[PDB]
């Protein structure tokens, strides 16, 4: 009822690095995919994620998230979940639209720091999944979309695990769910 | 035609200590009024509020006659559970609400009370347990109950409206003009709810099909309906006709066609991932609908609403249980219909359907393969509308792929364009199935050559009759020769490929990779 999934191809196979494929390009195209998925899924419950419902960005009472600014030198900011996430999506889209960072042309190479950029992006995408599961799964159930959410999260976390792109300590807010979907 | 009279008799004859038997016949009658075309007399019967009337007796059990199929079922379940003395084995984690509803409806459909009383009470007990102890079910019941309570005055005003003043709705199978305006399809909000609600009048005289679908998992893709009731309208002749009026939330993001057009002015790398997000829902809906032995013959982007980024359907008048119907027994849009359907029509100048030909008297459609084609054309229209303001004149030409309208296609666009061609083959038995399509959507980020290999593993080319020519192109491609010396060992296979009544896309793709090697 709650751990439902959709029909799909085998996701363990869909995240495997194809033969002869550059690892950076495989991370790039799946990162763009996963961002759009979590962006769309957060759009489904966005009217239930308000300033009053989520005064601080979190993943349950044990995991408070601050925003580490990339342009201003200041302590990571404690802010609401709508403010955190509405800025995260704009921030990630700018990285994906930047052709110095996520090149879409043939002869344009990836930067030396691409792997650190993509892992910062994927870390903050996880924080949106974690906030949805901990603070808005009730709204997810009212929209009858738990299978689509679980399948998107299953695909996303299988890719993170395939290439070890998020630290295990950061995955802690959903460790029980990761294990349940990966058995 | 008012076939409920033996159940009114049984209800009256039931002892009144046995209110479970009473409730069983009330729900049995209710299951039958939903399958019955209303005449003038049956309308006043189902709208009788004084004692001895249908509505008066449902109020006795706190059952709302205007409640949605699901909530009216749960209100019956609550009333029945107040009367059960032997409590079944409570097992909530082992219960499927759709399975309980389906088996309850089969009892109401054809089973007598003597043969099912105990199982009828336990099913309703289990349903009520979900309404009490399952947070998901409880909040659904709480929301629909509140909305139904706040819209009661509007419902009585609609029923209280004059018939000389009630609207006539003209018929048309289009979307360019849009939805016709009557007094009832006007958005509104209720105090405390930011989302707007809307009433819709459907073109049907009974909800027999609607009633079966709301007990199946596929109903997750239905816009949530909060109230249902039949209403008097004026016909073309002026006589009284009876149509259902359904209350639901207003879909706040228009439909899938408009969603694709908005992607034209966004980041291009978002197109293919968002198509995945939307078509994962379309594909799951189709498979879930097919699981109920129901089929959708009018699949097209603008027939799927989007509300809070959720793909939903509200036009279900066209659903059929017939997997092999004749062309005259289904409603569809000719622009997206497969050729097996178009070959049953006659056309005037410029190509407009004007009727059916001889073929319509015997030619049948395989609805699953029919749906695969239409799903393919939905993907093709979606892809194209992210690049062009209107659909091109060559949209139905299979030799003109969706990727041919992209100036700088990514690999995912190339892979999605190939899926379109696999779903829209001329021969229905050689089309990719929706299940195969569902498998391949998760591999769209693969390099095009690797994605083609994935298609071959899922849908082997031997099953298209092209295995003979696949080895002919592979033999030359596996050769060490290059340049013009390879081209004259590739000339015979090339000419054999130009003699194809419809070009097979899988051979058109392999011949090009072989043509490249010949040029040096
Ligand atoms: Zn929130």
């Amino acid at each position: 009822n709650a751990e439902a999934t959709l029909g799909s191809g085998n996701l363990r196979q869909a995240v495997m690095l194809p033969e002869g494929e550059d690892l950076n390009e495989w991370i790039a195209v799946n990162t763009v995919d996963f961002f759009n998925q979590i962006n769309m899924l957060y759009g489904t419950i966005t009217e239930f994620c308000t300033e009053a419902s989520c005064p601080v960005m979190s993943a349950g009472p044990r995991y408070e998230y601050h925003w580490a600014d990339g342009t201003n030198i200041k302590k990571p900011i404690k802010c609401s979940a709508p403010k955190y996430i509405d800025y995260l999506m704009t921030w990630v889209q700018d990285q994906l639209d930047d052709e110095t960072l996520f090149p879409s042309k043939i002869g344009v190479p990836f930067p030396k720091n691409f792997m650190s950029v993509a892992k910062t992006i994927l870390k903050r995408l996880f924080r949106v999944y974690a906030h949805i599961y901990h603070q808005h799964f009730d709204s997810v159930m009212q929209l009858q979309e738990e299978a689509h959410l679980n399948t998107s999260f299953k695909h996303f976390i299988f890719f993170v695990q395939e290439f070890n792109l998020i630290d295990r300590r950061e995955l802690a807010p959903l460790q029980e769910l990761i294990e349940k979907l990966g058995s | 035609a008012k076939n409920t009279m033996p159940l009114v008799i049984a209800y009256n004859n039931a002892p009144e200590d046995d209110k479970i038997q009473k409730l069983f016949y009330l729900q049995k009658i209710n299951y039958l009024l939903n399958k019955t075309q209303l005449n003038d007399d049956l309308f006043d019967w189902i709208n009788d509020a004084e004692e001895g009337g249908w509505l008066n007796e449902l109020a006795k059990f706190s059952i709302n006659p205007n409640a949605s199929f699901f909530l009216k079922g749960m209100q019956f379940a609550k009333a029945i559970t107040e009367e059960i003395k032997n409590k079944p084995e409570i097992n909530s984690s082992e219960v499927n609400i759709y399975h309980l509803m389906q088996e309850r409806d089969q009892l109401l459909k054809e089973v007598e009370f003597e043969k099912c009383a105990t199982r009828y009470a336990e099913i309703n007990f289990l349903l009520n347990e979900l309404a009490l102890n399952d947070k998901k079910t409880k909040e659904i019941v709480e929301r629909q109950t509140e909305i139904l309570r706040l819209v009661a005055p509007k419902i009585k005003a609609i029923k209280g409206e004059s018939i000389d003043n009630l609207p006539v709705i003209p018929s048309y199978k289009t979307k360019e003009l849009g939805n016709h305006v009557n007094n009832f399809n006007f958005k509104f909000t209720m105090s405390g709810w930011e989302a707007p609600f809307v009433f819709r009048v459907e073109d049907r005289h009974e909800l027999g099909k609607e009633q079966e679908l709301h007990s199946y998992g596929v109903s997750k893709y239905f816009i949530e309906d909060y109230s249902v009731f039949m209403m008097r309208f004026k016909a073309e002749d002026g006589s009284t006709v009876y149509k259902p009026v359904i209350l639901s939330q207003f879909a706040n993001q228009n439909n899938l066609e408009e969603i694709a057009k908005q992607l034209k002015d966004g980041s291009p790398k978002n197109i293919a991932p968002r198509i995945g997000y939307y078509f994962v829902q379309l594909t799951d809906f189709c498979l879930k609908l097919i699981e109920t032995h129901n089929y959708h013959p009018d699949i097209k982007l603008n027939n799927f609403l989007v509300h809070n980024n959720r793909v939903l359907v509200s036009d279900r008048k066209t659903f059929t249980t017939n997997d092999n119907p004749l062309a005259s027994e289904i409603l569809t849009s000719p622009l997206f219909a497969p050729d097996e359907f178009l070959k049953c029509l006659l056309f005037n100048k410029e190509g407009d359907p004007v009727g059916y030909n001889r073929n319509a008297l015997w030619k049948r459609m395989n609805m699953p393969q029919f749906m695969a084609y239409q799903l393919g054309m939905a993907l093709k229209q979606f892809l194209i509308l992210t690049q062009l303001d209107e659909l091109p004149d060559d949209f139905r030409n299979p030799d003109h792929s969706a990727v041919s309208h992209f100036k700088t296609p990514s690999r995912q666009i190339i892979n999605l364009s190939l899926l379109v061609q696999e779903l829209t083959r001329l021969d229905p038995d050689k089309r990719m199935t929706i299940k195969q399509f569902q498998t391949l959507l998760n591999f769209k980020n693969l390099p095009p050559d690797a994605f083609y290999q994935k298609v071959e593993e899922v849908f082997p080319s031997s099953q298209l009759g092209i295995a003979e020519d696949i080895e002919a192109l592979n033999k030359v491609l596996n050769s060490d020769l290059k340049g013009e010396a390879l081209l004259k060992q590739a000339n015979p296979v090339f000419t054999k490929l130009s003699k194809y009544d419809p070009k097979e896309t899988r051979l058109t793709r392999l011949a090009e990779k072989l043509a490249i090697r010949c040029f040096n």
